[PDB]
């Protein structure tokens, strides 16, 4: 819920590069920015089957 | 520390200079996975000294003999230095008591010497009960709790410092003072 | 990010570094490198040197020798792993006047 | 922030009177800004403080009839601060003058308290 | 009396036009009056230019000792 | 998954105190000795310092001793207390 | 009671002050900053009491507010031990009277501090009074009452500062007596 | 100090003490001599009788024992120290004392230098291997086995410890060498693109944009011609001030679409921030308020760093002021090709965008275009006419 | 050694409280060293710090030395604050040898750190006051013969002696007096026959001025290592045995 | 009324020392120590153990998980540090040469 | 050094950071003492001899 004017009316929403969340309602930030991997560490990536992590 | 059994199997290791484990069970029955483990128990507490002459000079694990050491000196030394941590903490514990007994303590003090006061003078006797309604009386067991636990603490020290005289001695003696 | 694929921005690489020492500037070369890139703020304890978290320093159970303090991230990832290593840096602080 | 001295000096209530009336003529001046909870905290301490002096005895007195009271007084012998709540108080019996000075029957004598309550009763 | 260069050196103007810039960036009362222009760093260089700018640079000579110019009277150049 | 409680059972425990006579004579020995050592000037407790206010007792409960001085022959001319 | 205490302290001016003289800016702000609160060791801070010195006035770099430090003197309230002091009561309690100083509230009056004859009421809170030949045990002291006289016996600062990671009493403490006679309502002297 | 070979205080003669292997330190006061043999040896040696009658292969080598150190050993020596020698030995004593130099306990990093994924990072196997040989090794010792495999699962441990600092070392037997390359601490620290020489003092930085480069000769020496849909992205923000209001009105109306147009604003007490594209009104223009900043599009006369990307000497990157025009690339005048070194085939360009009033300032006073027609090498002119004009 | 430094610590805590605790911990982390330097380091009030040196000094905890340039360095010997733990046992054992006037001579001795054979004889009387009453007189004689036979047993051991002026160094005296000790007067008495009746509370110059002396802590040692070795033989054999050892 | 806390505590650098840590010092630092070798849960909601490795007492890496040690996400945590006691003294390779 | 000051985010000891500026405002320093009726100096003697 907006906590400028407690709608629903969210809508996730990015412009030319930023990730945001803005409700539609009133035009008011709420959550914006993100963090993510990168392609240096996915050809370092391995796997353990869940059996074994969980030993 | 470990019973007649862990002084029985170390004075072996006195007299046999040199000693494995399989000599020391076939010398003193210690069941088998019965002396091994106490073995490694007094060594992990330094008591035992470790030669480890090598089959091949790489000394390495699979070519060495596990040949046992006494050290006195350096036994004598920290155990010396366990007493002087010993008698450390001791005072901490009796300062420890102190201070946080010491709020009740001079409470009782000021009573007590109340009723101590202007009793030479010849004043009224009606003092002696009157002051002994506080809470401080059911507290007196109390007192005497923490005063015998003192107590107690103190007589350990003074042991503990009869102990120090023969370590101080002997660490002394063997020093020659070059 | 670096890449086109996933999003990117340029490269300050050492030479521009170098380059920006050279004219004399001092606030530009802040900027572009600590303001504009990994901007981050930390606590630390004064008495004992060390960070903590929330204005509460976890080694000395207080929150009286505390301060908040502005520093780029890759110098705070810096200090976790030497502290990791046992290599603890006990920075020291003062005024800024 | 750093406090240098914790026992520099101690004042008489006159004193912090005419401080409160001072800062009344530059209060109500001009319109309140309403700028931070500071406006409202400086308002209602100042306010409190000037009502409660407001029904004390050392109303209405000044700087030199204090000097010339305490001039008077300095040859009783008196500490600092019996002079000092003298002044803040002024005693109209001798029932609250033998509370106030340390000793006070055995350092000074009946007609010495007297004189003194006649100087406080006169001089104030 | 003074020592140094009666000059004012390039990294001083540049560090004057900018902390005066960040002043009037915020809402504080200019000096000179305005024709209409709205960006901080112009009205900065016109009152340079006015040598009207209320700031006072210190200059430290490397033992700690330092001299006080008025940004009036350094002599300002090109 | 759970360590242990900080205070693990031992089965060996310390062995008991003695009690006797002498022993009794000792602990009061000790007690009198910590009781004495703060009676004299060797105990150099802080000067008294931070008076609050003038107050007029001050004539009668003030501690009153002797300024301390060894035989100076004994130690360098360097400290006198003056 | 009342003490003046010396002072130091750095304090920033944003940039929109500048029109003001410096030093009744400073003032203030120092005021705004210290007034109507207390301090831990020294007692409640009415308001400053002069300002005695002034430094050079810095720019910092990544800031357009001049900053500058200050050497000052304030009043505070910060009454000592044994002081006769009269206030207005405003409360009865089991542990005591409440009095009230109209700028400050934490007073009590114990009943150790309470004349001997009078140690309970008649399930009333209202702290009833008793003496030997006149006043038969029907005399009680309001919740607001006069200014009685009293004299302060004890005192203490508790610190309330925050305590484990981020996300009531009164912090100074004073204790009065009147039992000797003279002490209380002046209707009975 | 190495000179002295007997202890002047107890007079007790030690050998020399050398790495006997890989991770092995002995000490070798039981050493013979060509001279005259030792009494401390001729003692020494003759202690061996048991294990000569039990096991012949001590007889040959009987000389090959010495004093061997391990960890127990060399920290119970190293507790009791006078500390008084420790200055002598180069120990700032607040920074420590020799016991905590030997470990036997070990921080673990926390998860925000970790990722989920590297599954997990190398780290996290690490450390539960490690503690894996822990529980195993004590819970085995307590089932009270052989002596030799014991210790070579210390070893395997201590060696484990210490590939977890240093993933480079290449001494380890062939039978156990590892078949892979891990990271280790100074992996990560050191190297081309370890933390000093790939983060610490070069790093990506955004407001920024890189294009190709085209010429405009129609332009002073001393702008550059931003393109409007780079123009629509990168923003300044600005503070609302008496001067600037109308202005900034005007932005805030256009929206984040028209060109001279904002995308933020930010409120001076709610740190809240508003989006212009759901404005749903223009009263978010009438409610500025002195304090508010807005995010307004790059505009003409802005200060933008121009920037080629083999940077050799500090001419490589100057500050031009910025017009915006339509197409789709950067565009100055070619009097300034000499410096950048550039030559409009098929070359590009960065360009910066600095965030602050006082960097504005300065970017424009000492690294102007202006102000640069010479170059500091011998103090001779770059910015001079080229081809084509010269004819 | 932080396990006995703290011991020193909370045994200087215990006797003589927190300045003197301070400089003693802080000379025997530092060693021998000048007095400036030590007060620079603590920061301290220059007079604590000389009271507290003076007040060691005088019960043997620290010494002084003239060193090169003429600057005075100042050591504390770190055993002798390990000893007042063994004063019970001191006293014991010369209330086990000697009446309990010899016990009051040690404890003067040992508390007073250092004593003339004058005063520790008078201190000696007036404090046995408090031990006999009912017109029960006290006079030196008896306790000079205590003394002398502690002092003849080798309980008791002379100070060292400051050297002569008018023999030595004359004109400017140097900065610390530097005394010489002399053996052949080890335990050779000072003479006198002074005699005071001890005065009973009623709350109603020296012959042997120079002549200190002190506890004999190595003739303690020794005598408990009899003892010891006497129980250890009386556990072993028999008590004949032991009483031939 | 309440009693005067400061501001603000704005300061700056002035100096690095470095050193080492005693263990008695750095167990007092960390939060707690690991204890179980496994990483996650043997149930299908791959939670990680009580005091296993990953524990997020440590922090946190997934987007939508609190931090446990404070209610923190991603972009509020600091980091935690925790220790592990070995039974069997070792050497440390740095110091090997001091 | 240049490159500590870098890596730490803070300014540079050359260049435009050599020197520091000073507002030049209109202020009085050291202005006069607040004066004072009751506590002044005469009127204080210790009662000890
Ligand atoms: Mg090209
Ligand atoms: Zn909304
Ligand atoms: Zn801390
Ligand atoms: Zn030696
Ligand atoms: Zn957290």
């Amino acid at each position: 819920r907006c906590p400028d004017c407690g709608s629903t009316e969210l809508v996730e929403d990015s412009h030319y590069s930023q990730s945001q969340l803005v409700c539609s309602d009133c035009g008011c930030v709420v959550t914006e920015g993100v963090l993510t991997t990168t392609f240096s560490d996915e050809g370092n990536l391995r796997e353990v089957t869940y059996s074994r992590s969980t030993g | 520390r470990f019973g007649s059994r862990c002084a029985r199997i170390f004075r072996l290791v006195l007299q046999k200079k040199h000693i494995e484990q399989k000599q020391v069970e076939d010398f003193a029955m210690i069941p088998a996975k019965e002396a091994k483990d106490m073995l490694y128990k007094m060594l992990s507490e330094n008591f035992m000294s470790l030669q480890e002459i090598p089959k091949t000079p790489d000394h390495a694990p699979s070519r060495t003999f596990y040949l046992y050491t006494v050290n006195i000196l350096s036994a004598a030394r920290m155990l010396l230095h366990r007493c002087y941590k010993s008698i450390a903490n001791l005072i901490e514990r009796r300062q420890f008591e102190t201070k946080e007994n010491k709020r009740l303590l001079e409470k009782s003090q000021r009573v007590e010497a109340i009723i101590a006061s202007m009793q030479a003078t010849g004043a009224e006797e009606a003092q002696l009960q009157e002051i002994e309604e506080m809470i401080t009386a059911p507290e007196r067991q109390q007192l005497e709790t923490l005063k015998r636990n003192v107590n107690k603490l103190d007589a350990s020290e003074i042991q503990v410092d009869e102990t120090i005289f023969l370590l101080e001695s002997y660490i002394e003696c063997t020093m020659k003072r070059q | 990010t670096e890449g086109r694929s996933r999003d990117g921005g340029l490269r300050l690489g050492e030479m521009e570094r170098d380059c920006l020492i050279g004219y004399g500037a001092s606030m530009l070369l802040l900027e572009r490198l600590m303001i504009s890139s990994d901007a981050f703020e930390v606590d630390v304890c004064g008495q004992c040197g060390l960070l903590g978290y929330s204005g509460w320093c976890h080694y000395c159970k207080s929150s009286c020798h505390v301060s908040s303090l502005r520093i780029p991230y890759a110098c705070k990832l810096l200090f976790q792993e030497l502290q990791s290593m046992n290599i603890i840096p006990r920075l020291k602080l003062s005024k800024y006047n | 922030m750093e406090v240098k001295d914790a026992n520099s000096a101690l004042l008489s209530n006159y004193e912090v009177f005419q401080l409160l009336t001072d800062l009344k003529e530059q209060r109500k001046e001009s319109g309140k800004n309403k700028h931070s909870s500071g406006q409202q905290n400086l308002n209602t301490i100042t306010y409190e403080t000037l009502k409660y002096i407001s029904k004390t005895p050392c109303r209405h007195q000044s700087p030199e009839i204090v000097r010339e009271f305490l001039t008077a007084l300095k040859s009783h012998k008196l500490t600092k601060a019996e002079k000092l709540q003298l002044l803040n108080h002024r005693p109209v019996t001798a029932v609250e003058i033998q509370l106030m000075v340390e000793e006070s029957e055995e350092r000074l004598t009946e007609e010495q308290i007297e004189a003194l309550l006649h100087t406080v009763t006169s001089i104030l | 009396k003074r020592i140094t260069t009666p000059y004012m050196t390039k990294y001083e103007r540049a560090r004057v036009l900018g902390t005066r810039a960040l002043q009037i960036a915020m809402c504080a009362p200019v000096m000179v009056e305005l024709e209409g222009e709205t960006d901080p760093l112009l009205i900065a260089m016109k009152e340079l230019k006015a040598r009207k700018i209320p700031i006072i640079i210190r200059r430290y000579l490397p033992d700690g000792s330092y001299e006080d110019w008025g940004v009036d009277e350094l002599i300002i150049t090109d | 998954l759970k360590p242990p409680p900080l205070f693990p059972d031992t089965d060996y425990k310390p062995v008991p105190l003695k009690t006797g006579e002498g022993e009794e004579y000792m602990l009061a020995l000790k007690q009198e000795l910590r009781e004495t050592m703060k009676r004299m000037p060797y105990f150099i407790e802080t000067p008294e310092e931070r008076q609050d206010i003038e107050r007029y007792s001050k004539r009668y409960m003030k501690v009153y001793k002797e300024e301390w001085i060894p035989d100076w022959r004994r130690l360098p001319r360097e400290m006198m207390p003056r | 009671m009342f003490v003046l205490v010396e002072m130091v302290d750095t304090v920033r001016i944003p940039p929109w002050q500048f029109e003001r003289k410096l030093n009744d800016s400073i003032a203030e702000e120092l005021n705004k900053k210290l007034a109507n609160k207390v301090v831990y060791n020294v007692g409640l801070c009415i308001c400053l009491f002069d300002i005695t010195k002034l430094e050079d006035a810095y720019v910092f770099p990544g800031d357009g507010a001049s900053h500058t430090k200050v050497h000052f003197r304030c009043v505070v309230f910060h009454p000592f031990l044994d002081e006769i002091l009269i206030g207005k009561i405003k409360g009865c309690s089991p542990e005591g009277v409440h009095v009230s100083l109209g700028f400050f509230d934490d007073i009590l009056i114990p009943p150790e501090s309470l004349q001997q004859p009078a140690k309970f009421d008649e399930a009333e809170q209202v702290w009833v009074w008793e003496y030997e030949t006149e006043e038969g045990a029907h005399d009680l002291y309001m919740d607001t009452g006069e200014e009685i006289r009293f004299r302060v016996v004890d005192e203490s600062f508790v610190d309330t500062s925050p305590t484990g990671p981020s996300s009531k009493e009164a912090p100074y403490t004073l204790v009065g007596s009147i039992s000797e006679p003279g002490l209380g309502l002046l209707s009975w002297w | 100090c190495r000179k002295k070979n007997i202890c002047h205080h107890c007079g007790a003669f030690n050998g020399t003490v050398k790495k006997c292997g890989l991770l092995k330190i002995i000490h070798e006061k039981y050493k013979t001599n060509k001279k005259v043999v030792d009494p401390i040896v001729s003692n020494f040696l003759q202690s061996f009788e048991t294990a000569i009658e039990h096991n012949k292969e001590v007889e040959p080598l009987l000389g090959r024992a010495q004093e061997n150190l391990n960890p127990l050993v060399v920290l119970n020596l190293f507790k009791r120290i006078p500390a008084e020698d420790v200055p002598l030995l180069l120990m700032n004593p607040e920074a420590g004392k020799p016991s905590d130099l030997i470990l036997t306990r070990l921080l673990v990093p926390p998860l925000c230098i970790r990722p989920s994924v590297v599954n997990e990072d190398d780290l996290t196997m690490k450390l539960t291997e490690i503690i894996f040989l822990n529980d195993v090794i004590k819970k085995h010792r307590i089932s009270g086995a052989k002596t030799q495999m014991i210790m070579e699962d210390w070893d395997f441990l201590q060696l484990q410890c210490a590939l977890y600092i240093n993933s480079e070392l290449s001494g380890i037997p062939l039978n156990m060498a590892p078949k892979k390359w891990t990271r280790g601490f100074v992996q990560r620290l050191k190297g081309k693109q370890g933390r000093f020489r790939g983060n610490l003092s070069g790093k990506r930085v955004d407001f920024s944009g890189r294009t190709v480069i085209s010429p405009d000769p129609n332009l002073r020496i001393d702008e550059v011609a931003v393109p409007v849909h780079v123009a629509k992205i990168l923003t300044f923000p600005e503070k609302v001030n008496k001067a600037n209001i109308n202005f900034l009105r005007k932005l805030v109306q256009n929206g984040p679409e028209v060109h001279p147009g904002a995308n933020f604003i930010q409120q001076r007490h709610t740190q809240m921030k508003r989006f212009l594209k759901y404005g749903n009104r223009e009263k978010m223009a009438q409610e500025l308020k002195y304090g508010d900043i807005v995010e307004r599009h790059l505009i003409d006369g802005d200060v933008v760093l121009f920037n080629r990307q083999p940077s050799l000497h500090k001419l490589s990157i100057m500050a031009h002021l910025a017009r915006v025009k339509p197409h789709r690339t950067f565009r100055f005048n070619e009097c300034v090709c000499t410096p950048y070194n550039a030559d409009f085939d098929g070359d590009e360009m960065n360009l910066h965008l600095p965030q602050t009033e006082e960097a504005k300032a300065e970017a424009l006073v000492l690294m102007g275009t202006k102000a640069n027609l010479v170059t500091p090498r011998n103090g001779e002119p770059l910015i001079a006419a080229i081809q084509d004009f010269l004819t | 050694t932080q396990a006995e430094i703290k011991l020193c610590s909370l045994l200087l805590q215990e006797h003589f409280g927190e300045i003197v605790e301070k400089i003693g911990v802080h000379l025997i982390r530092t060693g021998s060293q000048p007095l400036r330097v030590i007060a620079h380091d603590t920061g301290t009030s220059l007079d604590q710090v000389k009271k507290a040196l003076c007040v060691l000094v005088q019960h043997n905890l620290v010494s002084y030395q003239v060193h090169k340039r003429g600057v005075v360095e100042y050591e504390a010997q770190c055993s002798r604050v390990l000893r007042m733990l063994r004063y019970p046992r001191y006293i014991y054992t010369t209330k086990t040898l000697y009446s309990d006037t010899g016990e009051l001579i040690v404890e003067e001795l040992l508390l007073n750190g250092k004593l003339t054979m004058s005063a520790v004889v008078k201190k000696v009387a007036d404090r046995l006051t408090e031990t006999m009453e009912d017109g029960k007189t006290m006079d030196y004689a008896e306790v000079s013969n205590t003394f002398v036979r502690l002092a003849d047993t080798h309980f008791v051991q002379r100070c060292p002696s400051v050297p002569t002026t008018e023999n030595s160094d004359p004109g400017p005296p140097p900065p610390a007096p530097t005394l010489v000790i002399n053996e052949k007067d080890m335990y050779l008495v000072p003479k006198l026959s002074l005699i005071g009746k001890g005065k009973r509370r009623r709350s109603s110059p020296i012959p042997d001025d120079g002549i200190y002396w002190q506890a004999n802590l190595d003739r303690f040692h020794q005598h408990f290592r009899d003892q010891a070795i006497v129980s250890a033989v009386a556990n072993r054999m028999d008590q004949t045995s032991s009483e031939i050892v | 009324k309440e009693q005067f806390r400061e501001t603000d505590v704005a300061k700056k650098i002035s100096h690095i020392c470095f050193g080492m840590k005693s263990p008695e010092e750095m167990r007092q630092q960390a939060h707690i120590q690991v204890v179980s070798k496994n990483l996650y849960s043997q149930d299908n909601q791959h939670a990680p153990l009580l005091y296993g490795v990953l524990d997020h007492r440590m922090g946190t890496s997934e987007k939508d998980r609190p931090c446990e040690t404070c209610g923190k996400n991603l972009a509020d945590c600091l980091g935690h540090y925790g220790y592990i006691d070995l039974e069997l003294p070792c050497f440390h390779v740095g110091y090997f040469r001091a | 050094g240049v490159s500590e000051c870098i890596i730490m985010g803070i300014p540079m000891n050359i260049g435009t950071g050599l020197f520091k500026l000073l507002h030049k405002a209109d202020r009085d320093p050291n202005p006069p003492k607040r004066p004072l009726i009751f506590d002044t100096n005469e009127f204080h003697i210790p009662l000890v001899t």
